[PDB]
């Protein structure tokens, strides 16, 4: 069987105890999606939704005996994703074997197909750029990036 | 001593975790042992006698 550990508790009792925002104890069910990502787990919105949780805001609250039951069922996931098959995927933009991406072409496949990310986030997502002209990123550091996160060594 | 009266160790069945007690649980949970032992001095008197 799986049930939660001492460290695993403390976890997700801190975590919960930030989201009660009302003083009385309770999560909503869109919250729900952010806070298991939080918790390190990494979901879809299907992930979250499959375990009671909301598009719109005041639907359901969750209690603490009912979130534990949700986290317990979550951990069993195993496709959570690897840094290789980015690569692999990444790589077939390709046309000349040089491994760069020109700008809008890039914007684009954020966009456009998935759970999506929007018009805002990619001028988020280009921030960190600078001075490059007609317009060129590259696969490799751009990916290396997004796995080791918002301070790697650099952080703003 | 004092530690496991506010964090205490849950084995269930296969799985150990430690989590979280309170202010009226210390001076509960502390009798406790003052529950185990005032009872066994009451029955170690009950058998005594």
């Amino acid at each position: 069987m799986a049930d939660l550990k001492a460290a695993e508790v403390e976890k997700a009792r801190e975590h919960f105890e930030i989201y009660d925002w009302e003083g009385e104890g309770k999560i909503d069910a869109r919250d729900l999606g952010d806070l298991l990502r939080s918790l390190d787990c990494k979901p879809t919105l299907a992930m979250v939704k499959k375990n009671g949780g909301s598009d719109k805001r005041g639907e359901k609250k969750l209690t603490l005996e009912e979130f534990l039951p949700i986290f317990s069922q979550i951990k069993k996931e195993k496709e959570v994703g690897t840094l290789e098959d980015f690569m692999e995927g990444l790589k077939v933009y390709d046309k000349a074997e040089n491994g760069t991406m020109l700008a809008a072409e890039l914007a684009h496949v954020l966009l456009s197909l998935g759970e999506r990310l929007t018009d805002i986030e990619c001028e988020e997502i280009m921030r960190v750029c600078d001075e490059d002209d007609d317009g060129f990123l590259k696969y490799e550091p751009f990916v290396k990036t997004i796995i080791a996160g918002p301070f790697p060594d650099e952080g703003k | 001593l004092y530690k496991n009266l506010v964090k205490p160790k849950i084995k269930v069945g296969n799985e150990m975790v430690t989590q979280g007690r309170n202010a009226t649980q210390v001076s509960y949970s502390v009798g406790g042992l003052a529950k185990a032992m005032f009872d066994r001095t009451f029955k170690w008197l009950v058998k005594r006698l």
